[PDB]
């Protein structure tokens, strides 16, 4: 069951070689309400018009794109998001680019974030969290498998599906990266210690992250956290790790190899590779297979109330969007 | 307690991507 990756890499080989374009048009789609907005776009509610059906639209504004040097970014996103394919990750539906926008429009996961859920109740129990690690671990292995890394989990970009289950959003920083890569990009928090040294790095920042992630669902806070950036990036580079007394030994140690600024002993980067995770102790009475095949009772499941209903979600103000007579970046997103 | 520091530092909310 290493064909499974084998087969995973040549569709995937194949969907990246040559890339859908221009699947649908603005005027196919009712907006309704944002359901979240970002540092560069914001994504909206919406209906079809001609299915009914309800999707999640991101918008970007090329000309804040190319302010914030975003472009291949960008572009990487939308490539990357048309050429996978797995359980965890959501769907791309259609994109296309009008005078104005980039658009990607994909399934609508009705269950909010899963960093909402969390805040509220504070922290999630070990099962719980240990359920929701073993989704991001199935999804790394499958994504670095391909040569690509995430480079932004967070509870912001975990959405909860209708049986319970994630689907990982936002693959802004997702890159194909032979190797090395080097830009600075991220969420504070989450960033590994190599990112901000400016050292280039690989895919093992997203081990990093994933300790991270798994340390926020079982505390209820990060590892890492002072009121700005440049502190938390202190106490990341320091690699000085307190767990909660709650925290069982298994989870202790599991969190300290994932934890660890040292590449040469960090579990996901080693001989043994994503196993080191998968056979640890913490992990030991998850099934990996029924996980992929989400036959595993989720910890819960959210309130339906129908087709287009956001009470899962946070409110956010409108902006409308207007699209220019003339077009406004060419060249620069020619392949979108 | 250290959530206790948690909830009144500011960064408690939907935290955003870093830029440049
Ligand atoms: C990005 C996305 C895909 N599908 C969605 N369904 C609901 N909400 C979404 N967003 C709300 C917050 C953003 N982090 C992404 C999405």
């Amino acid at each position: 069951v290493k064909e499974f990756l084998a087969k995973a890499k040549e569709d995937f080989l194949k969907k990246w070689e040559s890339p859908a374009q221009n699947t649908a048009h603005l005027d196919q789609f009712e907006r309704i309400k944002t359901l979240g907005t970002g540092s560069f776009g914001r994504v909206m509610l919406v209906k079809h018009k001609e299915t009914g059906n309800h999707y999640a639209m991101k918008i970007l504004d090329k000309q804040k794109v190319v302010k914030l040097k975003q472009i291949e970014h960008t572009l990487n996103e939308k490539r990357i998001l048309q050429a996978v394919n797995f359980p965890f990750l959501v769907k791309l539906e259609f994109s296309f680019k009008d005078n104005s926008n980039l658009y990607m429009v994909m399934e609508y996961v009705p269950g909010g974030e899963m960093f909402s859920h969390l805040r509220r109740i504070g922290r999630f129990s070990e099962p719980h969290a240990r359920f929701y690690a073993a989704q991001i671990v199935l999804t790394f292995e499958y994504l670095h498998s391909l040569d690509l890394i995430y480079r932004d989990l967070k509870p912001e970009n975990l959405l909860i599906d209708q049986q319970g289950y994630i689907q990982v959003t936002d693959f802004g920083f997702a890159k194909r990266v032979k190797g090395r890569t080097w830009t600075l990009c991220g969420t504070p928090e989450y960033l590994a210690p190599e990112i901000i040294l400016s050292k280039g790095y690989n895919k093992a920042v997203d081990w990093w992250a994933l300790g991270v992630l798994i340390y926020e669902m079982a505390a209820g806070y990060p590892p890492f956290f002072a009121d700005q950036p440049i502190q938390i990036y202190e106490k990341i580079v320091s690699g000085k790790v307190r767990f909660p007394s709650h925290f069982s030994s298994d989870l202790k140690d599991l969190l300290r190899n994932l934890l660890q600024v040292d590449l040469t002993k960090r579990f996901g980067n080693l001989k043994n590779g994503v196993n080191d995770i998968k056979n640890h102790k913490w992990f030991a009475t998850t099934d990996w297979i029924a996980i992929y095949q989400r036959k595993v009772e989720a910890p819960f499941i959210p309130k339906f109330k129908g087709p287009g209903d956001t009470s899962n979600f946070d409110d956010y103000e409108e902006e409308e969007i207007r699209v220019s007579i003339n077009e406004k970046c060419g060249k620069e997103f020619s392949e979108f | 307690t250290t959530y206790a520091d948690f909830i009144a530092s500011g960064r408690t909310g939907r935290r955003n991507a870093i830029h440049d």
